[PDB]
């Protein structure tokens, strides 16, 4: 992926054009690189939504709304 | 002579001897009413107040 990469980048100083064959080798190996970074981040509770009263929460502590975010 | 120390037996009762104390004053004198149910570790970890 890196070397595909820096290739892609420094053709252009010698003059020189790319060929496709080498693009769809370049695109293969960035899809390869990014699907190890892909996190898909989960959506927590919006902090007002009520928790139901069959979570057996206590009155004095709080715990009858989800904490939200920090 | 008679050796008969195996007809009794050793006894521990039940009872707890008293322990030493300390004294509650810091507690009390100050101020609770302000910070009362104001902080909560699910919603951070600080609350600010205003000066006059």
């Amino acid at each position: 992926a890196v070397g595909y990469q820096l290739l892609l980048r420094m053709l252009s100083d010698y003059s020189l054009e790319p060929t496709p064959q080498v693009l769809s080798n370049a695109q293969r190996s960035y899809d390869a690189l990014m699907t190890d970074t892909l996190v898909v981040p989960s959506m927590r509770r919006r902090g007002d939504f009520p928790v139901g009263q069959g979570n057996k929460y206590d009155v004095f502590t709080s715990d009858r709304y989800y904490p939200g975010d920090l | 002579p008679n050796n008969l120390d195996s007809n009794v037996s050793q006894i521990v009762l039940k009872k707890f001897l008293p322990g030493f104390m300390s004294d509650l004053v810091l507690a009390k004198t100050v101020d609770r009413q302000l910070l009362a149910g104001e902080i909560n570790s699910s919603t951070g970890d600080s609350v600010s107040f205003k000066r006059p």
